[PDB]
Parts: C-alpha cells; sequence; structure tokens
C-alpha cells in the first residue's frame, strides 16, 4: 500500500521576520532497514524548479540558508523557518524516499500577509523572478495552439495531389 | 553514505 | 560551488493514445554514479514521481498510476536520461522535471512541458475546401495573439509596483 504524506498547513500567511513551522505526517514509518530515514524538504519558489532544502530529516542542503531546521522521526516530521524572508516564499513539499512509490506531501504555500519595508536587493530579486514565470506561460500557450492547429493542418495536407 | 534511495 | 546541470527536452504536443520521448542531458558530474528520477507537476501544482532508475540502469520503478505506460532508461556513455511515454492520456499533461536526489549538490532541471491535445473528433473537416480550412487555421492567429498580449500585460502590471518601490 502506497505511503500517504499528509502535509499541513495547506496555506500559511506570514509577515517577514516571523517564524514558521510546517508539518508532514506519514501513514507509515519512514525508517529504512539500513538505519537511515529518507525524508526530504523542498521549496519551489515561483517560476522556479523545486529546490532541496533538507535531506535525511535534518541535514541542511549546502545551497540552502541556515534559517531552516529539519526534525522528526518515524511518522511525524517538521520543518521550521527561524525567520521568514523574501527568499523563503513559495510552496514547500515533503518527500519520502524510504518506500516505493516515493510520494510527496500535498504542498504548503508560504505567502505574505507592503513593499515599502523591502530592501532594494529583495525588490530586485522579486522583479527578476517574474521573467521565468512569463516565458513559461507563453510556452504553454504556444503548445496549446499547436494542438488546435494540428487537425486543420492534417486536413489541408490530405488534400494535396502529389505522391510525396 | 547514501542520502537517497533507488530501486534494487 | 561546482556547476551541475540537468536539461530536459522533447516536450510538446501529443495526441491521446500517442507516444512521446523525453531526454535529460546531464553535465558537471559523473552521471553514471547516480540514480535518476522523473518528477512531474500537474496543473493542480501537485508533484508526483513517475519513474526512477538506479545508477547502472538495471533497476527501475514506476507507480501504479503510470506503470506499464512509461519506460525509463539511461545511456551512461552519453550522459543522458530518457523517459519514453506511450498511450498518453489527459492526466499526463504536466511539467516534467529531471532530478538526481543522490547528489549532494541540488540537481533539478528547468523542466519540459507536455501538452496532451483534446483528441476530439474532427472528421467534419474532410469535406471542407482548402480555402475554408486555411481561413479556420488563420483565425487561430488573432486568438493566440490576444493570449500572448494578455500575458505581457499581466506581467507589466506585476512589475510596476516593484519598479516604483526601487526608485
Amino acid at each position: 500500500r502506497d505511503v500517504v504524506m499528509t502535509q499541513t498547513p495547506l496555506t500559511l500567511s506570514v509577515s517577514i521576520g516571523q517564524p514558521a513551522s510546517i508539518s508532514c505526517k506519514s501513514s507509515q514509518s519512514l525508517l529504512d532497514s539500513d538505519g537511515r530515514t529518507y525524508l526530504n524538504w523542498l521549496l519551489q519558489r515561483p517560476g522556479q524548479s523545486p529546490k532541496r532544502l533538507i535531506y535525511l530529516v535534518s541535514k541542511l542542503d549546502s545551497g540552502a540558508p541556515d534559517r531552516f531546521t529539519g526534525s522528526g522521526s518515524g511518522t511525524d516530521f517538521t520543518l521550521k523557518i527561524s525567520r521568514v524572508e523574501a527568499e523563503d516564499l513559495g510552496v514547500y513539499y515533503c518527500w519520502q524516499g524510504t518506500h516505493f512509490p516515493q510520494t510527496f506531501g500535498g504542498g504548503t504555500k508560504l505567502e505574505i500577509k507592503f513593499l515599502k519595508s523591502w530592501t532594494v536587493e529583495d525588490l530586485q530579486k522579486r522583479l527578476l523572478a517574474l521573467d521565468p514565470m512569463m516565458e513559461q506561460e507563453i510556452e504553454e500557450i504556444r503548445q496549446k495552439y499547436q494542438c488546435k492547429r494540428q487537425p486543420i493542418l492534417d486536413a489541408i495536407e490530405a488534400k494535396g495531389t502529389l505522391l510525396g | 553514505m547514501p542520502i537517497w534511495k533507488f530501486p534494487d | 560551488g561546482r556547476e551541475v546541470q540537468l536539461v530536459e527536452s522533447g516536450g510538446g504536443l501529443v495526441q491521446p493514445g500517442g507516444s512521446l520521448k523525453l531526454s535529460c542531458a546531464a553535465s558537471g558530474f559523473t552521471f553514471s554514479n547516480y540514480g535518476m528520477s522523473w518528477v512531474r507537476q500537474t496543473p493542480d501544482r501537485r508533484l508526483e514521481l513517475v519513474a526512477t532508475i538506479n545508477n547502472n540502469g538495471g533497476g527501475t520503478y514506476y507507480p501504479d498510476s503510470v506503470k506499464g505506460r512509461f519506460t525509463i532508461s539511461r545511456d551512461n556513455a552519453k550522459n543522458t536520461l530518457y523517459l519514453q511515454m506511450s498511450s498518453l492520456k489527459s492526466e499526463d499533461t504536466a511539467m516534467y522535471y529531471c532530478t538526481s536526489p543522490g547528489l549532494l549538490w541540488d540537481a533539478w532541471g528547468a523542466g519540459t512541458t507536455v501538452t496532451v491535445c483534446s483528441g476530439s473528433d474532427y472528421e467534419f473537416l474532410k469535406s471542407w475546401t482548402v480555402e475554408d480550412l486555411q481561413k479556420r487555421l488563420l483565425a487561430l492567429d488573432p486568438m493566440m495573439e490576444q493570449e500572448i498580449e494578455e500575458i505581457r500585460q499581466k506581467y507589466q502590471s506585476k512589475r510596476q509596483p516593484i519598479l516604483d518601490a526601487i526608485e
């Protein structure tokens, strides 16, 4: 039977600087026969691919800031943000790798409860992140209209009179 | 020391 | 830090019941040392692993939602991971990520988008003249043009408050 990862809360609205806490509860113990517990935490910033913050319950990814702490055991796991900054906003996912299928939590959206309090660098990063979001929406529209053209294009080609 | 798991 | 990179390709349109092959080129690390996985993100923003393979390629796993329809494989000499999708359904319309969680350096690709078309019946188009079909084909251009214009207006609006705050 597939392991179900129940992640809470679904949405968490915070002010910058406030702490945060995300919970992930497994329907089955995540302890492997080799003694390790394969439980990862990921953060998907808007317009970005998922990014690993924690592996093996508590090990901090070398590309993640020191404001995340992973903990837990067996079926109950927790991710805590000491202080929420602009970089930390996005959707968080817990990911268990002990059992196959290696299933994900449902996601936790960390959003803001205002730009006057933001540093120039944080405003710039927020501006920069909009570019990948825009081009991805454009690519989905181009694929959408590729689908709509296909039956018409094939009907036109089927009316040709050449052998090739 | 493995940090993840893949099929045997 | 060291530069590791994964690049997905091969995503695009595909008919229901059709087939599609995805590729993920790896660079910056010894590809043959690590297992790899394909993770997809549906429009409802949910993440799901669809295929995983160990480092030598002999061991693979697929979840039941996908088992029997996708086949993961790898060519270690070519530093490339593959996902062969067949008998595709509308549930497979998603963004497809390539990742290697065994790497200590965070390794995800930007993803490649797969769009499964409607599969609706278009047999009435065969009695149309070519000129009427081309008129129908051309009418999609102003529709797509409006959708792209909507996108750029959407992000022009989002940029304005942040730009004013920087000044």
